[PDB]
């Protein structure tokens, strides 16, 4: 029974998470540092799976194996709390998220049925340098934990977690960062998703949103109408020549937050260079030819579970948005217009970084889902959403 | 990560 608020979570016990190097939910933390020492001998044997299941590292460069992972996630990954929509990460998106600079094949950790070889579980790690308050640490980011619906509630997820932990330890890394919609010991920060309608007619039709407080449909479409072209002078897609200045802009901008990525220039290229239907980045190049701002959002459609025939909910997720000369409000207004132009139905953003300064003004509505941020084997004070400067996939 | 929709 996963908890979604900390009031529900503070009641229950965590048989697995109590055994792990994370702070207790009750804890107020005032120190900064590891919970347990770096290990100088690591278990060489994989952890034991239930009878009939085996480990398999997934080579995603094999298109057949990538399709197997795509299918596992398409049928069993995260749903909304009403079981009406399920994320539909594309194979090309999965390659973007799972093969960044430094990726390792043993960190694409699958579980297969022994007799049929069917893929029924997965978890992944990717390397990341993380800045947390006054410390920079090489960590991994853990994502795409998924157990087949037919295999749920058999304690397979703790085995997946211990096994990726072991495989990361073997590479000399003893901290991780991750996000989840559920409350576990112990969030370092809690963010909330907000939603900006772009195609309100379709969102109402699929019951992603509802005609609120009796306005007509006519009145709703006019309320959410956007200009057909952006307003900021010099806005254009990011190009190869912009990689260094985007890296420079992002690095200085992120210093004001307390949990942030520390990206090399090669990582900036990976995470921001535009790729159709995966990642969009637009820069502002001013009258002097200098790039002074940039906006970015990634593509994440969702299956409509009750009518899986009726196309899909096309959503854009705000990524990193850096402003030094264009007002952030204007930059995000342009982000909405570009997402509308590109055929997105909704534009999603969290309330982290400086996002609360524009959410209400740009007619975002508050969502029903939280996003909790976590660190593994790092005990530090929690922080408000506006100090979180990290966006995962 | 988390699938949210408008309240
Ligand atoms: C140094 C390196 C360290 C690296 C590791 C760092 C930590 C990484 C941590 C993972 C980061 C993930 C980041 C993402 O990818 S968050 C996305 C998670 N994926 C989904 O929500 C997809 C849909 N759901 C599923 O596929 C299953 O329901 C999952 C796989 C989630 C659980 O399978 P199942 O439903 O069959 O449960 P069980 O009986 O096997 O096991 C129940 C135990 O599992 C605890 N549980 C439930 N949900 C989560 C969760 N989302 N994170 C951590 N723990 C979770 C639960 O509280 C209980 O522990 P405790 O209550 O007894 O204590
Ligand atoms: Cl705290």
């Amino acid at each position: 029974g996963p908890a979604k608020t900390m009031e529900e979570a503070s009641k229950r016990s965590y048989q697995f998470w109590d055994t792990q190097p994370v702070p207790k939910l009750g804890e107020v933390v005032n120190t900064h540092g590891p919970v347990e020492p770096d290990k100088d001998n690591i278990r060489q044997e994989p952890y034991t799976l239930p009878q009939g299941f085996t480990w398999d590292a997934l080579d995603l460069g094999d298109r057949g194996v990538l399709k197997e992972l795509y299918t596992l996630l398409n049928e069993n990954y995260v749903e909304d709390d009403d079981n009406m929509f399920r994320f539909d990460y594309s194979p090309e998106f999965l390659l973007w998220a799972l093969r960044p600079p430094g990726w390792l094949p043993q960190w694409h950790c699958g579980v297969r049925v022994v007799s049929s070889r069917k893929l029924v579980g997965f978890i992944s790690a990717i390397p990341a340098n993380i800045h947390i308050y006054d410390t920079e640490k090489k960590m991994v980011e853990i994502n795409f934990l998924c157990v087949h619906k037919k295999l749920r509630s058999k304690r397979v997820a703790p085995v997946l977690i211990r096994e990726i932990t072991r495989r990361v330890h073997l590479e000399g890394i003893f901290q991780a960062v991750y996000t989840a919609g559920v409350v576990l010991p112990k969030p370092v920060g809690t963010c909330r998703y907000w939603h900006r309608s772009l195609n309100p007619r379709k969102l109402i039709e699929v019951k992603f949103s509802h005609l609120s407080r009796n306005m007509t449909m006519q009145r709703t479409m006019k309320l959410y109408r956007l200009p057909e072209t952006p307003k900021t002078a010099g806005l254009r897609p990011m190009e190869t020549k912009d990689i260094p200045v985007v890296h420079q802009l992002l690095t200085r901008y992120l210093k004001q937050f307390h949990l942030t990525p520390v990206m090399s220039q090669e990582e900036v290229e990976h995470w921001f260079y535009p790729q159709e239907n995966i990642i969009d980045t637009f820069v502002v190049e001013n009258a002097n030819g200098e790039v002074t701002d940039f906006l970015s959002f990634y593509t994440l459609p969702s299956t409509i579970m009750n009518h899986p025939t009726h196309k899909s909910l096309k959503a854009a997720y705000s990524f990193y948005n850096v402003h030094t000369q264009t007002p952030l409000l204007d930059l995000m207004s342009d982000a909405l217009v570009l997402a509308k132009m590109k055929g997105f139905d909704v534009f999603n953003a969290l309330d982290l970084m400086e996002n609360k300064t524009f959410l209400e003004k740009l007619k975002f509505g508050i969502g029903d889902g939280n996003l909790q941020y976590y660190l593994y084997n790092w005990k530090c004070p929690s922080m408000g959403a506006e100090k979180v400067g990290l966006v995962l996939q | 990560x988390s699938f949210s929709k408008p309240r």
